[PDB]
């Protein structure tokens, strides 16, 4: 019959490791780097374009960084279609906790739904798993300023700054040196551009290359805004920081 | 019997590779070439009309479709997997949003659902990839004109111009040099035949080529009178005379 | 629905799906059960090569499935929020139609039931998953802890480690602990599992996690600077 | 539609519980003989009121469960979880048309003498004393005036019978004979089977009490 | 609106002695004021030495009846053709009943055999399966008149020894078969008289350790 | 080799080698015998034992008062079918007030057995069956085979060594058909005919099993000390 | 891959030959059938010292009147026991009386086969099941995952269970007492256990008609396994 | 939850020494519409057995289709089918008898009053009814709706019980049932004078008389009465 023809996207290895997952994030390693960063006062993400074309529309594009609702943002790292799935279905989630408690959904809680979803397909159903790594930005009451990353496995962690994607050992060492509890959110979006600067394959880093994006308490009196950087905003803070 | 295929026929290899999208890839690269350019005040997209026999009827096979009154599409690679997928793109135009809004959703939208029925098939069980690549023109009041370009994987990216199959690369190259972001409509249908023109090999006329226009709306293909907000689609396909004419002024 | 039988016999009569869900088990951070006269205390190691983390937020090593049960393990982490998240659902399902806690060893009895239907079940592969579940029964104050495993098998343990170099520290546990006389309070208990996590960590910052359960739903995880002091004592102590 | 007379009261030496015999089509009397404590283990006793198949079916189906339960967990089961396993599944069929009313008792270490009235529209009550049936009201009256939580073994197990009898006498749709139980913690123990025309003249002679009825 | 249930009538009638059970049953089957049969069975060997009789409406009777020898054909199956005793074969009886608590077989079934001892034994089912042990047993259209009757002459009650002052009971006894059946006869011609539902045949099964026996009586046929 | 993974796959020459090795297991079974007159029909069966700790496995099963069958391979595939006639047996008799005719049994068997050969994922029964039974047509014997193949015969054997027993009966065919009201004959023709199937072993009181159905006599079965009259 | 449900060449199907193989891997097991009652031991094999030995629970109640003890991977006997326990009790339910012992059996080897491509594989376990009825008395029961089950006079089963039951065929007569088969498991056992036997690492039990099933207590066990020293020295 | 629309009135039915006797008339009235005059209610299935249906007609077609349906299924792999293993009257009334007791189980009826008539292989008599709340019942005289009211009083005049049976001869049971139609078609609102007979005899086997009609009626009195109680003219 068709026993065949099956792959068996959910087993086991010799050695105990899940063979979809382990090849799904040699995937991911190859994708654009993305960098969140958690400061006092804000969260930074950026994010590097894929190999771009001076063809390309930039103004109106959405590559990396995408919206769950107005206190969570995500960047993404693989397959951008899986992304989008996965994507819908967590706007989706944060509307239903919404409508259940009339109160804003936490941050984990939508990480954890997010992550279980992954789980899933890594242990039953028969399907390849989602090629996609996330970081997750997000504010709430409870915990404030939260990063957090998902991968392939379902499994989630939590950060003060992480990179997913390409040169993430590279990327993590800069991060590591460089970073400090008390910094600010205009530090932070220095230290992203940098390490970017210094991990990129490419051979000078430039606006239209780059997605960026800032959740800070900034909007007046206790109360987050997310900022999704203009192409000419992000001209002009690639200036201010003196890359180009 | 039933279908025992409940598991993905796409799946990561060692590397990190999809084999099957990218063997969909290379089914678009050997399929003929098509192109999409942006205007300030319109779109155009463009493909050449492969005839498998001179007795076929060429009309009767239609490479450029309308999906909505504003929005058109255009392919390269196979061609019935794109019949398929028209088919299935005006239905969920209506199903996911007219039948919900009283309206016909903005091209992004629609790109987004036609993008959403191609991943399906990169991970559901018992099936192949979609081994067709689109561009999308399109038109609505909040965002005005845009193109799109759609691939088996599911990914969907927004062009000034660009160019997909055959001769895509040389296609794409010349496409850099002759856009600017001041081309009026009649300009961009002028440079989309310059570029299709190195591409084609054979007759290149009216009758072998295939082009249509997202510009301004057309009161006279409406259908009807009365209704001083509904003015007519802005997707218009032109005639195998109307391309002849700017064919002279080459 | 996926039919594929995955967990499926050998010729020498092993299931390998099963074996190779221990191996992700091996793989796991080290977490160690050391049970006293009146106490349960649960050790947990957490890898060092993750600087910038938020401890915060992340999610911590060992889990409450109810106010008087918890929950460690070693392996696969995704894998174990099932298997807490249904444990936790359980916990409150007994209090419902039975009107009292579930005790420690119903919780492990449920826990390990599900390990064994991922075993023989068409579709589905193993938890890579090790636990060590710990806690008290309702109104009662001699302590419990008991551990599962992937096969679905389970057994109650006076002290037990699973997960990375586990061998190495139940060698250690096995010559320590003493039957006729376990750690007669919360001080010994906490030290003896705080020494046997040293044996395999490297270092006593922020890498070991310890966390105390008392009779009556009295639950406590230590700081840094609480286990900090049993690093500095047991040093001191040793250099003789 | 059955007419009965129903009780189980708690006190210093564990339960009583006292039932009539009677069953009843309309006016006729189809059995003087019936069996209204439903022996669910040699630990547990149920009441029968209302509908005579469901409480037999269900209350015989109870015992299964909580054999079941021991079984598994290697402990006697509780009379609060073992009312509460009845009562969950009679509110599922909740609208269907059951017809129940019953008294759950058991003695047991961590809770002592438990009574649970259990009933056809999902009512569970925890409580001392409880009456059911059509003579229910005319046992009551007997059982508040005479209750105390002192009462001796012997002085309860009439108190029970007496309360019967009572409601025999006035309600036409209780009587025949009267079945005693004392519900200890190591088991129930049967007291027998009291006719009601005989216990009725012999505790007319011995009390004083119905001096309206010529004997 | 179509109504799923009717009255096929006749009446049936169980007493248990020391050593033998009887299960009797009038033959005539009728609808309104019409007479269907004057001979149409009701009482049947269902096998194990279990008689059985399910009488109201005659379609559910058949139907439980068909059940419950279907139950004993397969108990036989899957448990080394071990016998089913009496009170097993009423629990099982309860089952069927009340597998349909909620759309009855609206009969009043009867079962008659010998326990475990080798002692008489009936039971009386109520139509959604509430059962009981009992020695004596009237079901149907004239329960309500032979039941009083049998009260008085098989359990003594009411009867008082002569010149005790009413003090001492009449003292209950084993009746014999031969005595049991001369009360079967005069409880069915007494309900023959008075109940228009109730004539034209007696039919008798008794039970004993040598096996199932039958007797048939004519009875008044207006 | 290539083409016996599963039932659902034919070999280069036509050939289903998982029912052919579904077929290997009856060969391995222990030997049962049947064979009928014009009045009676009788089983007649070998028992085996694990060792003399253990029981002799019960190899022939009652499937109603005229009708029952023996088996030979595997025991739990033999329960299964012979549930199926149970029900088919009582179904005949419950809506029709008719008893399942001996043919129909075996026609209804052949279609049961064949839709697991033809399907992905299940697999064809691993045991044979001689069904023996006495209906409006007189005495029957059917021989089952797990490929779906059902024969009508006079006599017939099957299992280990059964060449021996079905030779005996294919000489003694004119003899044994004719023994008409007389029971206790015809089971001695069965019982000398497993004989030439022995090996070593010979026949005891807690090893033969005998069964047997005919004109005024319902399917029953002989063990135990029962069955020492015939040894 | 292959077919969960295949056919060998020989015959046999491959999945149930190779859970036989899994069951001699597993701890010993032994049972012995009496007219006083039927006994059943087991050897718990403790995988490290620190482990709790009473948690260990290989041998089981299914009813009053039946027990259970098993041999092979130990976690696939809990649904066995679950549907065993649920036949028993919903088998008095319907009939007011205790079930046959045969036909509990019978109801567990059901499950047996309910496997392929139901449940993903057999059962790696063996089980013995001993009990008693009104009908056929005392009785003890092998349940393979083949779905076949033998009566036994005496059965072990286990990593040593070809050796031990050589030595039942030599052992065990008609007229057996209660308290001969109690000490012949435990020198059996003995003599098949790699580690020295006691109260703590093996487990004795035992089915009668009066008293129901029964598991020993280790106080209890400890006495006969001391009976059992002082008989072999003594001659 | 059906009513019926199309009907069919009494069918009466009686054994006789070496048979059975079955009538009924050949009318479908539509309620108090005379619709149909050609309707058989008389479905014979093999050499021996003969159905008699009142009720709905609608659904004694469907019934008629089913019987016609199970002698075609019973021929299939079997040799003796028009031998030892044909159809019995008693395999076609249990099979009836099962359908309507299942459709009133559904509370979807059959809407009809079923009676089977034949004579078994070993030669004994078969007469048993079976309607739509799937009650059934056998005597040696058998009849539905006003039959059994005015039919059954006449027929059991000869045959009151079982050992009148070999005492009553063919053209007795005959003549009564002819006599008992005429008596309908006095006496029932809902009749004709048209109807069927069947016969079926162990020796003679199955005789299907159709086309009958009611005669040697008693019409004369009628000229000598006048009004209503007074009237003289
Ligand atoms: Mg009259």
């Amino acid at each position: 019959g068709s026993r065949r023809y099956d792959s068996r996207t959910t087993i086991f290895s010799p050695e105990g490791r899940l063979y979809q997952v382990e090849y799904a994030l040699e995937s991911i390693s190859h994708a654009g780097t993305a960098i969140g960063i958690m400061a006092s006062d804000g969260i930074v993400l950026a994010a590097e374009r894929k190999v771009t074309s001076t063809l390309l529309e930039q103004d109106t594009s959405t590559e990396k960084l995408y919206k769950l609702n107005d206190k969570i943002a995500v960047a993404v790292a693989g397959l951008t279609a899986d992304a989008e799935i996965l994507i819908n279905t967590a706007r989706i989630h944060a509307q239903n906790y919404l409508k259940t408690y009339n109160e804003d959904i936490p941050v984990e809680i939508l990480v954890r739904r997010l992550s279980d979803i992954k789980q899933g397909y890594t242990q039953h159903g028969g399907l390849r798993p989602f090629g996609v790594s996330f970081i997750y930005a997000g504010y709430d009451d409870r915990y404030g300023y939260q990063l957090y990353t998902s991968n392939p496995s379902g499994n989630y962690t939590g950060w003060k700054a992480i990179s997913v994607g390409a040169n993430t050992s590279a990327a993590q060492t800069l991060l590591q040196m460089d970073y400090k509890d008390d910094m600010k959110v205009d530090d932070a979006i220095e230290l992203a551009l940098k390490t970017l600067s210094k991990t990129t394959d490419s051979s000078a880093l430039t606006y239209d290359r780059l997605e960026f994006a800032t959740i800070r308490k900034g909007a007046n009196d206790g109360e987050v805004y997310q900022k999704i950087f203009k192409p000419q905003e992000i001209k002009d803070i690639l200036v201010k920081t003196g890359i180009t | 019997m039933t279908d025992r295929y409940s598991f993905s026929l796409t799946t990561f290899s060692p590397s990190g590779k999809l084999g099957q999208i990218d063997y969909a890839l290379t089914a678009v690269k050997q399929g003929v070439t098509s192109l999409g350019i942006k205007a300030t005040n319109g779109v155009v997209i463009a493909t050449e009309k492969k005839s498998s026999s001179p007795l076929a009827m060429s009309e009767t096979l239609s490479k450029v479709s309308l999906l909505t009154p504003d929005i058109g599409a255009v392919y390269s690679g196979m061609g019935p997997d794109y019949r398929v997928l028209v088919d299935k793109s005006r239905k969920v135009a209506h199903t996911s949003y007219k039948r919900i809004y009283g309206e016909y959703p903005p091209t992004k939208l629609l790109v987004s659902e036609v993008a959403k029925i191609m991943q399906e098939a990169t991970q559901s069980g018992g099936v192949r990839p979609f081994g067709v690549s689109l561009l999308i023109a399109g038109h609505d009041e909040f965002n005005g004109f845009s193109l799109y370009q759609v691939d088996p994987s599911g990914s969907y990216f927004p062009w000034k111009a660009t160019a997909i199959g055959k001769g895509s690369v040389a296609a794409k190259t010349f496409l850099e040099k002759r856009w600017n972001d001041e081309l009026e409509l009649e300009d961009a249908i002028h440079i989309a035949l310059l570029t299709l023109k190195e591409s084609v090999e054979g007759e290149f006329n009216g009758d072998t080529i295939e082009l249509a226009i997202i510009g301004d709306e057309n009161p006279d293909l409406l259908g009807y009178t009365g209704i001083p907000t509904d003015k007519g689609p802005r997707f218009r396909k032109l005639t195998s005379q109307e391309i002849n004419d700017r064919l002279e002024a080459l | 629905g996926y039919d594929r039988a995955l967990s499926i016999f050998s010729p020498d009569g092993h299931i390998f799906q099963v074996e190779y869900a221990l191996e992700a088990v091996k793989r796991g951070t080290c977490a160690v059960g050391v049970k006293g006269k009146n106490c349960v205390v649960l050790g947990c190691e957490r890898r060092s090569t993750l600087k910038l983390q938020d401890t915060r937020i992340t999610p911590s090593k060992v889990s409450k499935i109810d106010s008087h049960v918890v929950l460690s393990f070693s392996g696969l982490n995704a894998d174990s929020r099932i298997l807490i998240e249904k444990a936790r659902v359980e916990a409150q399902s007994h209090r419902l139609t039975l009107e009292d806690p579930v005790t420690v060893e119903y919780l492990t009895r449920y826990v390990a039931g599900v390990q064994q239907r991922y075993t023989q079940s068409g579709g589905v592969r193993p938890f890579g998953v090790s636990t060590l579940i710990a806690g008290f029964d309702p109104r009662d104050d001699e302590p419990k802890l008991y551990q599962t495993e992937p096969s679905g098998i389970y057994s109650s343990w006076s002290a037990q480690t699973i997960g990375r170099n586990s061998k190495t520290v139940r060698e250690f546990l096995e010559k320590n602990y003493d039957r006729k006389e376990p750690p007669a309070t919360v001080e010994e208990c906490v030290k003896l599992t705080v020494r046997s996590l040293l044996e395999v960590v490297q270092t006593g910052a922020k890498n070991i996690e310890i966390t105390v359960v008392k009779p009556d739903s009295d639950i406590v995880a230590l700081s840094s600077e609480e286990i900090n002091q049993y690093v500095t004592q047991i040093e001191q102590e040793k250099q003789e | 539609a059955l007419g009965a007379t129903t009780l189980a009261f708690r006190f210093q030496g564990g339960i009583i519980v006292a039932v009539d015999s009677r069953a009843t089509a309309g006016n006729w009397v189809a059995s003087q003989t019936v069996k209204k404590v439903i022996e669910i283990n040699p630990f547990l006793l149920g009441t029968m009121a209302g509908g005579a198949a469901d409480c037999q079916f269900w209350e015989t189906w109870l015992g299964s469960q909580c054999r079941l339960h021991e079984l598994r967990e290697k402990e006697r089961i509780s009379v609060a979880a073992a009312s509460k396993i009845l009562s969950n599944l009679v509110y599922q069929y909740k609208g269907a048309g059951l017809s129940m009313g019953t008294m759950i008792c058991g003695y047991t270490r961590k809770e002592g003498p438990t009574i649970y009235y259990v009933d056809s529209d999902g009512t569970r009550l925890k409580g001392d004393i409880f009456c059911v049936g059509s003579g229910q009201t005319f046992a009551y009256g007997v059982l508040d005036s005479n209750y105390k939580w002192d009462l001796s073994v012997e002085d309860a197990l009439y108190l029970g019978k007496r309360s019967i009898l009572a409601a025999a006498h006035r309600d036409a749709y209780s009587g025949g004979s009267v079945n005693l139980y004392h519900v200890t913690e190591d088991g129930w123990i049967y007291h027998g089977n009291h006719d009601v025309g005989e216990l009725f003249w012999k505790v007319k002679e011995e009390e004083g009490s119905f001096n309206n009825v010529i004997g | 609106q179509f109504n799923p249930y009717g009255d096929n009538g006749g009446t049936i009638l169980g007493i248990a002695g020391e050593d033998f059970a009887v299960l009797a049953g009038d033959t005539r089957n009728i609808t309104d004021y019409s007479i269907n049969s004057r001979y149409e069975p009701k009482v049947f060997d269902c096998g194990d030495n279990i008689v059985m009789s399910a009488n109201g409406f005659a379609a559910d009777g058949d139907a439980l009846v068909k059940r419950f020898k279907n139950s004993v054909k397969w108990y036989h199956f899957d448990h080394n053709d071990k016998k089913l005793s009496i009170n097993s074969a009423a629990r099982n009886i309860q089952h069927l009943l009340y597998g349909k608590r909620f759309f009855p077989y609206y009969v009043h079934t009867i079962i008659a055999g010998l326990d475990e001892d080798g002692k008489g034994a009936v039971y009386s089912f109520d139509p959604v399966g509430s059962y009981e042990r009992e020695q004596c047993r009237a079901g149907g259209a004239a329960a309500s008149l032979i039941m009083p009757f049998l009260d008085n002459q098989v359990n003594f009650k009411n009867q008082y020894e002569p010149g005790t002052n009413g003090k001492v009971k009449k003292p209950l006894k084993y009746l014999s078969v031969e005595e049991v059946i001369k009360l079967v006869r005069d409880s069915f011609t007494s309900a023959t008289e008075r109940h228009i539902q109730v004539g034209d045949g007696l039919e008798i099964l008794i039970v004993t350790k040598d096996g199932v026996r039958k007797e048939f009586y004519e009875l008044k046929r207006d | 080799n290539n083409y016996d993974g599963d039932t659902v796959t034919f070999s280069p020459t036509g050939r289903l080698f998982q029912v052919e090795y579904a077929l290997e297991a009856i060969k391995q079974g222990s030997v049962t015998v049947g064979l009928r007159s014009n009045t009676h029909a009788v089983l007649v069966a070998l028992k085996r034992n694990a060792d003399e700790l253990s029981s002799y496995q019960k190899k022939i099963i009652k499937c109603d008062e005229h009708m029952g069958l023996s088996l030979a391979g595997l025991a739990p595939d033999a329960r299964v079918l012979s549930n199926y006639l149970r029900q088919q047996c009582n179904y005949s008799s419950l809506v029709f007030n008719r008893k399942l005719a001996v043919e129909r049994a075996g026609h209804l068997l052949c279609d049961k057995a064949q839709k697991n050969t033809q399907s992905y994922g299940g697999r064809p029964y691993g045991v044979g069956l001689l069904i023996i039974g006495y209906d409006k047509s007189g005495a029957h014997l059917l021989e089952f085979q797990p490929s779906g193949n059902v024969t009508e015969l006079y006599g017939t054997a099957i299992g280990a060594r059964s060449q021996g027993a079905k030779t005996y009966l294919e000489r003694t065919l004119d003899t044994f058909i004719k023994i008409d009201g007389n029971p206790d004959e015809l089971i001695k023709a069965g019982v000398e005919a497993i004989s030439q199937s022995l090996r070593d072993e010979s026949l005891t009181v807690d090893n033969l099993s005998i069964a047997i159905v005919g004109k005024d006599t319902p399917f029953t079965i002989y063990d135990g000390e029962a069955v020492a009259k015939y040894i | 891959d292959r077919g969960v449900s295949t056919f060998s060449p020989e015959g046999r199907l491959f999945q149930v030959e190779y859970s036989l193989e899994a069951i001699k891997l597993g701890s010993t097991a032994i049972g012995i059938a009496t007219k006083e009652g039927v006994v059943l031991g087991v050897e718990k094999r403790a995988t490290s010292p620190l482990l709790e030995s009473d948690s260990i629970e290989k041998i089981v109640e299914i009813d009053r009147h039946i027990g259970c003890a098993m041999s092979g991977l130990t976690a696939d006997a809990r649904s066995m026991i679950e549907h065993a326990r649920t036949a028993a009790v919903t088998h008095n339910l319907y009939y007011d009386e205790d079930i046959n012992v045969e036909s509990l059996t019978q109801s567990v080897c059901d499950l047996a086969l309910r496997f392929g491509e139901l449940m993903s594989r057999p059962f790696g376990v063996a089980l013995l099941i001993a009990g008693h009825d009104a009908d056929d008395g005392y009785q003890l029961f092998h349940a393979e995952p083949s779905g076949t089950f033998y009566r036994y006079n005496a059965k072990a089963i286990g990593s040593g269970s070809e050796g031990a039951q050589a030595e039942l065929l030599n052992e065990w007569h008609s007229s057996l007492t209660l308290k001969e088969a109690e000490l012949l498991v435990l020198k059996i056992l003995k003599q098949v256990m790699e580690e020295k036997l006691d109260e703590n690492n093996a487990q004795l039990s035992c089915i009668t008609k009066q008293d129901g099933f029964k598991i020993y207590d280790n106080e209890k066990t400890a006495e006969l396994i001391k009976e059992l020293k002082e008989k072999e020295a003594a001659e | 939850t059906q009513q019926p629309i199309v009907t069919g009135t009494s069918v009466i039915s009686m054994k006789y020494d070496n048979g059975v006797i079955i009538a009924a008339d050949n009318l479908g009235s539509y309620g108090s519409l005379l619709r149909f005059n050609g309707v058989e209610r008389l479905i014979p299935v093999g050499d021996n057995t003969v159905v008699g249906i009142s009720g709905d007609i609608s659904d004694m077609q469907h019934i008629e289709r089913l019987l016609k349906d199970l002698v075609t299924e019973n021929a299939y792999d079997n040799p003796l089918a028009d031998a030892e293993e044909a159809l019995e009257p008693s395999y076609i009334f249990e099979y009836l008898a099962t359908v309507m007791y299942q459709r009133r189980s559904k509370m979807n009826p059959l809407w009809n009053a079923i009676i089977v008539a034949g004579v078994q292989s070993n030669g004994d008599q078969f007469l048993r009814y079976v309607n739509l709340l799937g009650v059934t019942y056998s005597s040696p005289t058998l009849a539905t709706g006003f039959g059994a009211h005015m039919a059954n009083p006449l027929l059991r005049k000869v045959v009151d019980r079982e050992s009148d049976i070999p005492k009553t001869t063919v053209q007795v049971a005959e003549e009564a049932i002819v006599n008992a139609m005429r008596v309908l078609y006095y006496r029932d609102a809902r009749s004709s004078r048209n109807f069927s007979l069947a016969i079926i005899d162990k020796n003679t086997g199955l005789t299907f008389k159709k086309n009958l009609q009611v005669e040697n009626m008693k019409w004369d009195f009628a000229k000598d009465i006048k009004g209503y109680g007074t009237q003289k003219i």
